[PDB]
């Protein structure tokens, strides 16, 4: 047998919150953006590796994470920082470069997504 | 280095 780790935590009670101009952006532009591509369905919530038959899926990535994670935390305003919110979608993206090969499909669908993701990341404002 | 997980519609 296998199973699937507990999805990553999406509040921290002991964490002092805010909301900032720049954390608005990335839940409802940033991530919204993504969220809405028509790549983004495989990253809206944690790899299911029994449903998706990948035994080996977190012997091999061992910091997860994916949108449906990051909007949580954004909700809960787990994040203080705006680069704390950009680091997790960077994991995002080289987590799948990790465990899939070059030139497979979800590849190339996180390619596609990080560029977009990019793109808003440049006009991040004030 | 994993198994993979197939096609995906593109």
């Amino acid at each position: 047998s296998h199973m699937n780790p507990p999805p990553p935590e999406t509040s921290n009670p002991n964490k002092p919150k805010r909301q900032t101009n720049q954390l608005q952006y990335l839940l409802r532009v940033v991530l919204k953006t993504l969220w809405k591509h028509q790549f983004a369905w495989p990253f809206q919530q944690p790899v299911d590796a029994v449903k998706l038959n990948l035994p080996d899926y977190y012997k091999i990535i061992k910091t997860p994470m994916d949108m449906g994670t990051i909007k949580k935390r954004l909700e809960n305003n787990y994040y203080w920082n705006a680069q704390e919110c950009i680091q997790d979608f960077n994991t995002m993206f080289t987590n799948c470069y990790i465990y899939n090969k070059p030139g497979d499909d979800i590849v190339l669908m996180a390619e596609a997504l990080e560029k977009l993701f990019l793109q808003k990341i440049n006009e991040l404002p004030t | 280095s994993g198994r993979g997980x197939g096609g995906x519609g593109l």
